This record gives structure tokens, C-alpha cells and sequence, in this order.
């Protein structure tokens, strides 16, 4: 089994995406980055992929054959939580 | 076992199949003196047996002299209890007509004898016959679940259910006056009830804009009915119909007063009483020939024959649907293979070899009582399935 | 003494046009919720779910549109399945080919079928691991069997900056404590 | 702390609660006598306690020579002061009736002594009844935000907020006068103000958020009947110079069908008339559906009013909110044994599987002034108040 | 003399065809024009920016079309986000999915509220830096943050005497007069 993540869905195989059986989806605010998405999944459904392009922070769109009905999921906060972040430069100029 | 066209289907296809059929222009239900049983009724042959036991001299005289009864059938117990009574009245009023004294007697002993003994098997709570609010005991559970039942699933613009019985009792009356239904009967008034046939045309509506009542055809007649020293046929209150006429009935014992009861199916030879019977079976006639009709039969014994003679002839409508129960399918069949039993039989062992999907014939013993008969049938998803009320009426009263 | 619903109504079908409907509203409602039993529900905004009573199912509903036409108001709806009751509980069936008659009530949906709209098999229900909530309403609780997760192949996609490290490590922390006998590199 | 359905709530839930049911159909709000003590009233205990350490030699004729109240609820201080003032007036009549010159005279004392005792707590700012301009004053602070908040918050076409109350003061006229409010209370008028049942069903329309309903349930003090057969009102200075100063410096009883508080002279078929009309005018509010209602500073202690709310439940469509400050100790007396019926009336309606009942308890979380914050302001609501600093510089022009 | 709101509207809400607003003007000068305690406001063209009351938020959005139906005259919207409060004052969210209700009314936008749109959150004021004035209107300054603007790399472009040494020059001295142990190349 696999789990991929990535932000450049269009910068992936055609077939790799294709043969999947669950999707979530964040906020994808880029044309072309839709259309992979689009001809990976079935028609049928419109009115839900107007809703990806603003999705606030934290949010998603979840179908597959999990769920019976695609929904918009307010997901958990994990705890603990990965690693923060990289370097700050503001500590680093003020440490006279 | 159950069957149709003569192919046994499991128990889900039928359940699928009766909620196909509650959802038709028009829905029927028909019932008989088995269906009562679970009050504190009888059956036909349990009066027979009471009869006899109680009353062996006069048996002698109504087999050896005026030929009422046949022995195979009175040693059988195959009587038909309504159909001697019409006679005996005939033969009293021929009596009286041509004034012979001696055979009035005769006559009038024992018309006391056969009312005193089915008046007596129709009241189901005995002494409490006369009391109020009836309804709210546990014997008439399920009456209330049938007409609830009925009522819940139609939907607007169709029409109201109806209801047909050959029961001369009044269980189903107690059954929805607790839930606060209306039923219509062909009678109106308070202080002089009188019968009006052409309002089994006539329904409700809301100003503001409810489709709350039914339809009930009573066949052989009812308890409370009865003709006064007028022309005009009457009804009265339980309460009052027991102080009236039915204590004397059941306690004195020569207690006859002549045309004046209205159960069942006796004074026929008068021209104002069969005018009541002739409307209801009319109607009965005229409810199923109608195109999208769906009849449900349970209590029934196929002992008659001209409602047998109706309802075979309905059945050349290409869309009119008929569910039969029966619980002694296996002891017919095999009686009907070897020699042949009797007409009941030969009835309903001739319909359900018929070769249409418009037949369903149910057995089993207790799998086709009334009780599990309502089970049968569906159940609205809105419909609420909880108890609030009673908690709050609880408080109310406990208060102060 | 007689009850056939313990719940209002809010208007009733007026038209239908093939798959679309039509519903003209009562006079008292201006603001935009109703109660029942249970709490209060909003009903108007586009958006939101409804449902016709007909017969012994229900049918459910998305509102599209909603205007002027004291003056009326109309709205259209589409329908996306309907909700059948079978031995003691209800299911919830995706075949949207069913409709109302001239007449119908519509009636909110409370929170007690919402529950039923968005949940799993109960014999599945040991299999199962917790992502959020609803996001309309956020009263639902969302679950997923594991095993129908796990079997293909899964996708998570997203933007820079917006949650994906958080829910890959919410979804493999989890399912080390249910299946511990299990590979993950 | 705060129950729903049996089961505990927190805090933003339960504003946010609050918020959804001021957006329905119809609201309303009843209020007790515990709604004036924040700005110069009294609790009926206080005035039962008071009257006992004033009158001593009273208190024996009423226990003992008549038989019109028991001794165990006067020690404990639970006696209900309205019903012992109608019945001394149905007492005081059946005397005058039948010519018995030793009771008529035993029966005014008595009924002097509990009027000058109810009529001085009434007055919420004792000497300064009679001035002008009364609402303008700190006391009444949060009555105006009571009637803002509850005016502002309805969306155009929806109808106006309606006011019950069982107290016979003057707070709620005082604070609606000074907004620029108009109030119905049923009367039309002025150099001869009478009742008109009919004034309830009646607004106001701009031919080029006005008003509200009054609904007092128990009298008020400028109501009063004259020789002539009907119900007058008068202002407060009228009141105060005609009838108001004597009661309470002087032996002044001479009148016994005049005065119409609290819930006396009920045996004369022109004074019931108004007190049928305001219960069968409450009655009817509360049947309508899409209702909600808030109780706050009123004791369960009235069995007509506990039998109306009750039987409203069985509707799917109508919720309550009510406060109760001592409910921890009725939890306590209960479920030890005992407690009066009030304990017992509010503990078995908590203990409810119903999501159409809430119960807010706590010592000072549960008050008039903590009732009011629950309720929101809109978000263009002016608040800022400039318009004073302009008309104290027009003043200073002079 | 008691009053609702000190700024009067401009026109009301007479549909929703999914995610768009339709609006009715009042006849006159009073559907263009409004006068306040603070000054005068203005909805008059695409790209303005209005309001809508609902009770205890404000919608905000954004204006696309115009054009006659005294003739009447309509306008076409989109939503952005929303306003409320939070301990004395006010904070802007970001979420597109709410909308207002039939008859609600319209009001134009205050500068009060466009500072409140505009802001950084309250917190990264002492690590910002001033750039410019809003283009529109020019009474709005914009504040960005040192650390997330100077975290990855960033990007100026543009054509020929139009202005990036300007803003060059500028940015880097005022980063260098903020923090005097700063390394710049
Ligand atoms: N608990 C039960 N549930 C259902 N059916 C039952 C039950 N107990 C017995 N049965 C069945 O109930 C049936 C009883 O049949 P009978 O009372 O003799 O017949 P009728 O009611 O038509 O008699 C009146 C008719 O007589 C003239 O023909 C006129 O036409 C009248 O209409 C049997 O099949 C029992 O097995
Ligand atoms: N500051 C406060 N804020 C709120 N509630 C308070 C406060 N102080 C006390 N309380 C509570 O307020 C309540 C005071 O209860 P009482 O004044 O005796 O009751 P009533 O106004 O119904 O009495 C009149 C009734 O008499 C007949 O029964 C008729 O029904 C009349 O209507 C207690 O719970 C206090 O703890
Ligand atoms: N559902 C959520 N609830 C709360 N915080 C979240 C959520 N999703 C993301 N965050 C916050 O966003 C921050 C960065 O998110 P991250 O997962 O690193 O984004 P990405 O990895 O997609 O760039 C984390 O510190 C996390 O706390
Ligand atoms: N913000 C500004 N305000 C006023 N003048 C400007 C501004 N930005 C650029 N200019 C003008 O543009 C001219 C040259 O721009 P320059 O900085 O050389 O742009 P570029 O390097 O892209 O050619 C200067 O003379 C300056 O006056
Ligand atoms: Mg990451
Ligand atoms: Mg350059």
C-alpha cells in the first residue's frame, strides 16, 4: 500500500493518481493543478470542486469508497505535533 | 407456506411485496369472528357446542319436526348459527299471520334460547359493558395498531381507508374513540340517531388550509340498533341499550318482544329493516371494482356463498390485488386430494391453484393470527416512536 | 389525541419541472430558523439539507436558490437519495430518481438524521478511527474503517502551508495502537 | 451550574444558545419581585419579617381568633401576603353586611397596618415619588438595556417583544420614558384615563421599532375606582398629593373597594374584569408556536402559573429558560426528604429528559445582572454617547 | 428619538443564485451616496467594496456588474469574509460561504472597518515595517511583518522606469535602521 503526498499534483504520472481509491484534498488554488484532479475522478459531480479553490486553513474534502457521500471534514489537531519549524531570524539578529 | 401462482416465495420477497400494496389508490380490509378472539369473543362453533350442551330438549324438535337442522352437520358442529334464526322468524311470523296458537309457543321458547346465547358471547368485559373510556385496556392493543397503521401512510389527494366486518360487536368503536379518530357509520344525530345512507359520500377539510376518519360497513348489523313502535331505525349508547333491553335479555328468561333487533340478518321479510342490510353489500360490491384496489382478508372462514360468488368475479380486472390468510392450509389439501372435504375447502383450495400473481395465500398456524397480521405491515419513518406525553400528563396531575 | 408527526412544516411542493423542484414558504417565517423537539435548525441559506415526507421514506435535498416572487418566497432543491426504515434502526441510500407529489410537506432535518446521513456500517464500527467533525454545523463526529482505507492506495493533496504534515501524522500515530503487528517505514 | 436535558452545558454553549432563540417568531419575559431589589425593593420575606417585628399585638388575633394564618410558615417567615389581604376584604365586607360593629372595627386596623407596610417598599425612591424625571437616575441602568437589547434584536416584519411582570412598581415606565419608548398598557386618555381591552391588538405605521406590550399581572399603585363604576389611572404626582401621602402618615382606612394592588377587592364583578383579562391575555401567548420565554427573579410559589407552563410543553415548538439562584440546597432538601412545593415544583422539572427546558443556577451568576450581559448588542448599534457633551454646552451658552 | 444606526443604506437583497447577491437601489441620491459623523462614503463603480447587516456579523463583498433594469437599477456581488467582535473591538475572518438573508439591507463600507480589513494580527507589530498607502482610497497604511516577508526567498519584477531600485533601496534601509546587527549583501 502507499501514501503520497504532495503539492504538484500535475507534476506526477498519469496512471500513478489514476489508480487510487481515496482522496483528500486541501486548498489547491492553481489552474492547472485542478485539471489533474478532475481527469483522475469520475463525472457526475461539479458543484463540489468549486468549494477546493477556497477552503480555509485546516479543512478538506474527502471522497472515496470510505464514505458513502463526499463531506468537508474540520480535521483534529494531532498532539504531539511534528517537528515546528526550521530557523528564525529575528532571535538570531537581537542576541547582543 | 406461503404461496403465489402455486410457487413458495421466502419471507422477504413477501415483505416486499406488502409494502408494494400499501401504497395503492385505494387499500380494504375485511374481517370475520376470528379476529376478535384475543378480545374475549367466540367462534361459531364454540357457540354451537354452548347451545347444545345447555338446551338438549328443544334439539329434538328442531331436527324431528320442522327440518331446520340436518344430524351430520349439528354432530359436526357445522351449523350456520345466522341463517336458522332468519328462518325461525319467517316461521313465527307465518304463525302468527294465520293464528295458530299452539305453534307460537313453540316458536318463541326458543328464539329466547338462541339469543340469550350468542347476545351473551359479544360483550367481551361482561358487567363493565356499560362502563366508559374501554378502549384504554390491554385486549384492544392491536385494533389500535391496524387503524393507526392504516390512517399514517397515505398520502394527499387519495383516499381514505375503509373497513368491512362481518363482527357485531364494538371493539373497534372503544379502539378509536382512545386515539380521537372518526369513523363514519350512515348514522347522525344526538337525541334521536337515525340512519341516512347517502352521507358515505361526504368528507372533512380545514378552513385555515384534518384528514383524520374512516369508513366502517357493519354487515350483519350491531348491538345498539334496533326499531322503536316508529318506522325509523335507531341507535343508542352502550350504556344506554343495556338498560334497556340487553339485562333483561340476559337474565330473564322469557323475554321476547318481537321485530325489533336489528343482529344478525334476522327480520329480512320487512321492508324497512333489509333496506339497511341491501346497502351495505352495494357498497361492498361497488368498493372493489374499482382499478388500483388492494384487499387484505384475515378472521375469514369462506363459509358464505355470495361474498365468495363477489369476490371471484373481481378477479377479471387486470389490477385488483387480493392477500389471504388461512391457518389450516395442510389439513384442506390433503383432504381435497384423496376424496374432497367441504365447500370452505374446495374454495380456497380452488384459488390458490390458480395460475396468477394476483393470489397470495398464507398459513401456518399461529403465523396467520390477527396479531401477526399487523406486523406485516409497514411502518411511517416520521411517525413518532417514543413517550413524551404521558410523562408531562404524569407531572400535571401529580401537581397539587 | 392523535399525532401523526411531532414535527412543523415549512412549505409545500408547488411544481415540478423533471428533476428541479419548486416550494413556496408560509407566511411567519422571516428569520430564518425553525425549532422542533430537539433544538433549533437553520433552513433557508443555499447550501443546506431538507427532506419531503412521502409515504414510509424520506427524501433528502440540497437548496440551490432562494428569492422574491407581503410578497412570496420560492425556493428550488434537488434531491441526492432518500432514508429507509427497516427492523429497529434506519439506513441511508444513495439512488436519487424519487419524487415528491403536489402537496408534499418539506420539513427541516433534524440532528438525529444527520447522524444516520454520515455514518458507517455498525458491524464496522471496532475497525474504525477518528478524523474531525462536521464543518457546517460541527455536531457529527467522522469515522473510517481502516480496512477499506488501507487496501488500495491513498492521496493527500494540498497547498503550501495549510495542514498536511498535521494530518499524516494525526492518521499513522493511530493506527500503530490499533494494529500493532503492522509495517510502516 | 446550568442543565439541559438533564446533562451539564458550559459557558459558550450556552450563549450561544441564548442567541439563536431571541430570532424566532415570538419572545417574551417574566419577571418577578426580585427584579426591583438591585434598585430599592424588597423580598416578600423582608416585608413578612418586618410587619412581624412592627405589629406584635396583631399577629395573635390572626393566628388565633380567626384562623387566617398558621403558626409554623409565620415563624419560618413563608406566608403569602396577597391571598391574606383578599381574604380580609371578603372578611371585612361579610361584617359590614350583616351590621357587626365589633369586627368592622377590629378588621381596619389590620387592614391599614399591611397596607402601610406594602406601600412604603414600593416606593423606590421613597420622597422623591413626586419629581419629574425619575429614569435618569443610575438605579435604573439596566431596564434600558433590558428594552434595547430586546427592541434591537428583531428583523423587520417580525412582531414586538411583550412584558409580563407581577410586581406593582414604577421601574419599567421610568426607564422606557426616558429612551423616547412607547408603552401599551392598555388605557387611552388623559383628564379622564379609562381600561379598553381592546388597546392590546393595535401599533403605530409611519405615513411619511416604536413600542412594546406591558402586561401587569398583579395591579399597579395609580389604579384605583372612584364612585363611579370604572378604572382610572393618574400620574404619579396626582397619586402621591390624592391618596398616596395618607396611608403612610397617617390612620387612614375608609375606603374598601378603591385601591387596585396587590390582587385585592376580587369579589366585585367591575375590578375582576381587568385581572381575568391579563391572566386570559398570558395564557394565550404562550399556545402560540415558535415561542420562547425567559423567567428570572420569580418563585415558584403560584399554582395557577406553574399549571399553565406545565401543560405548554406538550407543543414540539416551544422552549424555556429559566434562573434559580438556591438550587443546590431544594437538590439537597430533596433528596433527604422534605422542602416546600416551590423546591419540589422546580427539582422535578431539572430532572426532565426534555432539550426544551434549561436551569441556570449559581449564587450571583443567576441574578438580574447577569441575566442582561447574556444577551447581545448588534454590530452597528450605536453606543458612544455624544450627544450630551453637545446639549451641556447648549445649557452653558445659557 | 431612539435610533437603530447612525449610517443609512443603500438598497436590499432580493435573491441568491448560488453564490451571487442581487441588489435593489433606492430612487435618488440615496442609493450612491451617504453622509455620517465621520465623513462620506461612496458605492459607485466595480471594485468597491459594501456591506450587508446580519445581526451579529457583518458579510463583506465585493462589486462586478451595474446597469439599469425613474428606471430601477441592480447590482451583482461576491463575498469575501466577515466582521464581529472579540473583547472591545474587532477582527476580520477570511471564510467565503456565508451569506446574508432576503431583505437584509446595504450599507457602504467606513474607513473605521477598512483599517479593521487591512491589519496584521496584533501581535507582529514590533517586528513590522511600513510600505505604501492603499491605492483606492489612500487613507489606509500597510504594515508587513519582518520575519515571514525576509524567511524564503522573494521576488520584484516589472518593467523599465517603472520603480524597483525605489523599492529596493527603501526596503533594505529600513531593514538595516530596525536591526543594526543585520548582514546585507
Ligand atoms: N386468533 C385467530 N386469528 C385469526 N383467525 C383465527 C383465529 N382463531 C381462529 N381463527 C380462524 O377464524 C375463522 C373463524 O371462522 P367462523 O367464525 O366460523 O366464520 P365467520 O367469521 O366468517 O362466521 C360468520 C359468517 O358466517 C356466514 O358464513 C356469514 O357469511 C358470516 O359472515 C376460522 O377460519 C378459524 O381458523
Ligand atoms: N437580586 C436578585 N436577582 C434575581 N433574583 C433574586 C435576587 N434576589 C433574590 N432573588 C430571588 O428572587 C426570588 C424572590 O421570590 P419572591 O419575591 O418571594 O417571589 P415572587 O416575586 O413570585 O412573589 C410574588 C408572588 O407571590 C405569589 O406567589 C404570586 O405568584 C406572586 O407573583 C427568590 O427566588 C430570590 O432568591
Ligand atoms: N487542522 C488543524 N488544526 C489546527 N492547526 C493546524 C491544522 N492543520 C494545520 N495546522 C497548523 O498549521 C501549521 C503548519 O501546518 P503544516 O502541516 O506544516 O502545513 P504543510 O505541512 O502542509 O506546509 C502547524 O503548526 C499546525 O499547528
Ligand atoms: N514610488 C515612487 N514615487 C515617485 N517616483 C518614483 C517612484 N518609484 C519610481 N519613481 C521614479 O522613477 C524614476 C526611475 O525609476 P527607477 O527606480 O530607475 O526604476 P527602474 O530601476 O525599474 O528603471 C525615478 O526618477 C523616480 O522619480
Ligand atoms: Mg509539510
Ligand atoms: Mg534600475
Amino acid at each position: 500500500s502507499l501514501i503520497v503526498s504532495t503539492q504538484r499534483p500535475s507534476e506526477l504520472s498519469p496512471t500513478v493518481l489514476a489508480m487510487c481509491s481515496n482522496w483528500f484534498s486541501l486548498r489547491l488554488t492553481n489552474e492547472r493543478d485542478l485539471q489533474a484532479l478532475r481527469y483522475a475522478m469520475e463525472s457526475g459531480n461539479e458543484q463540489i470542486l468549486k468549494q477546493i479553490s477556497g477552503l480555509p486553513r485546516g479543512d478538506a474534502v474527502a471522497f472515496g469508497s470510505a464514505f458513502n457521500l463526499p463531506v468537508r471534514i474540520s480535521i483534529n489537531q494531532a498532539r504531539p505535533g511534528p517537528k515546528s519549524s526550521d530557523a528564525v531570524f529575528s532571535e538570531e539578529w537581537a542576541n547582543c | 407456506s406461503i404461496y403465489q401462482g402455486g410457487n413458495k416465495l421466502n419471507e422477504d420477497d413477501f415483505r416486499s411485496h406488502v409494502y408494494s400494496l400499501c401504497q395503492l389508490d385505494n387499500v380494504g380490509v375485511l374481517l370475520g369472528a376470528g379476529a376478535s378472539v384475543g378480545c374475549g369473543g367466540k367462534t361459531m362453533k364454540d357457540v354451537w357446542k354452548s347451545f347444545k350442551q345447555n338446551y338438549p330438549e328443544l334439539l329434538g324438535a328442531l331436527i324431528d319436526k320442522y327440518l331446520l337442522v340436518s344430524q351430520i352437520d349439528s354432530d359436526n358442529n357445522l351449523v350456520n348459527v345466522e341463517l336458522l334464526i332468519d328462518e325461525a322468524t319467517k316461521f313465527l311470523s307465518v304463525a302468527k299471520t294465520r293464528r295458530c296458537e299452539d305453534e307460537e309457543e313453540e316458536f318463541r321458547k326458543i328464539l329466547s334460547s338462541l339469543y340469550k346465547e350468542v347476545t351473551k358471547a359479544a360483550l367481551l368485559t361482561g358487567e363493565q359493558f356499560r362502563e366508559k373510556n374501554q378502549g384504554k385496556k390491554d385486549a384492544f392493543k392491536y385494533h389500535k395498531e391496524l387503524i393507526s397503521k392504516l390512517i399514517s401512510n397515505r398520502q394527499p389527494g387519495q383516499s381514505a381507508p375503509a373497513i368491512f366486518t362481518t363482527n357485531y360487536d364494538l371493539a373497534l368503536e372503544w379502539a378509536a374513540e382512545d386515539l380521537g379518530i372518526q369513523l363514519f357509520n350512515g348514522f347522525s344525530g344526538l337525541h334521536t340517531r337515525q340512519f341516512y345512507p347517502q352521507n358515505f359520500d361526504l368528507a372533512f377539510r380545514n378552513v385555515n388550509a384534518g384528514h383524520y376518519h374512516a369508513y366502517l360497513y357493519k354487515l350483519h348489523g350491531s348491538l345498539t340498533w334496533y326499531q322503536n313502535d316508529s318506522l325509523t331505525v335507531n341507535e343508542v349508547s352502550a350504556s344506554q341499550a343495556y338498560d334497556e333491553y340487553i339485562n333483561d335479555i340476559i337474565n330473564k328468561d322469557d323475554f321476547y318482544r318481537g321485530q325489533h333487533l336489528i343482529y344478525p340478518g334476522a327480520n329480512k321479510y320487512s321492508h324497512t329493516i333489509g333496506f339497511v342490510y341491501g346497502e351495505m353489500f352495494r357498497r361492498f360490491g361497488e368498493f372493489i371494482s374499482k382499478p388500483q384496489t388492494a384487499l387484505f382478508i384475515n378472521g375469514f372462514g369462506f363459509g358464505d356463498y355470495h361474498i365468495n360468488r363477489i369476490i371471484l368475479g373481481a378477479l377479471l380486472n387486470p389490477s385488483f390485488h387480493v392477500v389471504i390468510y388461512y391457518p389450516e392450509l395442510k389439513e384442506a389439501i390433503t383432504k381435497v386430494s384423496k376424496g374432497g372435504g367441504s365447500e370452505a375447502e374446495k374454495a380456497i383450495v380452488t384459488l390458490k391453484n390458480m395460475a396468477f400473481n394476483q393470489v397470495t395465500v398464507v398459513g401456518g398456524g399461529s403465523k396467520a393470527y390477527f396479531n401477526s397480521f399487523v406486523e406485516h405491515l409497514p411502518y411511517p419513518v416520521l411517525f413518532p416512536r417514543d413517550n413524551i406525553v404521558d410523562e408531562l400528563v404524569e407531572a400535571i396531575a401529580n401537581l397539587s | 389525541l392523535f399525532k401523526l408527526t411531532e414535527i412543523s412544516a415549512i412549505g409545500y411542493v408547488v411544481g415540478l419541472e423533471g428533476e428541479r423542484i419548486r416550494i413556496n414558504l408560509h407566511e411567519g417565517l422571516q428569520g430564518r430558523l425553525a425549532s422542533h423537539r430537539k433544538g433549533v435548525s437553520s433552513v433557508t441559506q443555499p447550501g443546506d439539507l431538507i427532506g419531503f415526507d412521502a409515504g414510509n421514506i424520506l427524501v433528502v435535498a440540497r437548496v440551490t436558490d432562494m428569492a422574491f416572487v407581503i410578497p412570496l418566497r420560492q425556493i428550488i432543491a434537488y434531491a441526492i437519495g432518500f432514508v429507509k426504515r427497516e427492523l429497529n434502526g434506519y439506513v441511508f441510500i444513495s439512488e436519487d430518481w424519487r419524487l415528491p407529489a403536489l402537496g408534499s410537506s418539506a420539513v427541516p432535518l433534524t440532528s438525529d438524521f444527520l447522524n444516520i446521513i454520515y455514518s458507517i456500517d455498525k458491524e464496522e464500527l471496532p475497525k474504525a478511527v477518528e478524523l474531525g467533525v462536521d464543518s457546517r454545523t460541527k455536531t457529527v463526529k467522522i469515522f473510517a474503517s481502516v480496512d477499506k482505507l488501507l487496501s488500495r492506495h491513498l492521496a493527500v493533496l494540498g497547498s503550501t502551508g495549510y495542514g498536511k504534515s498535521n494530518f499524516n501524522a494525526l492518521l499513522t500515530r493511530k493506527v500503530s495502537e490499533k494494529y500493532p503487528n503492522s509495517r510502516i517505514v
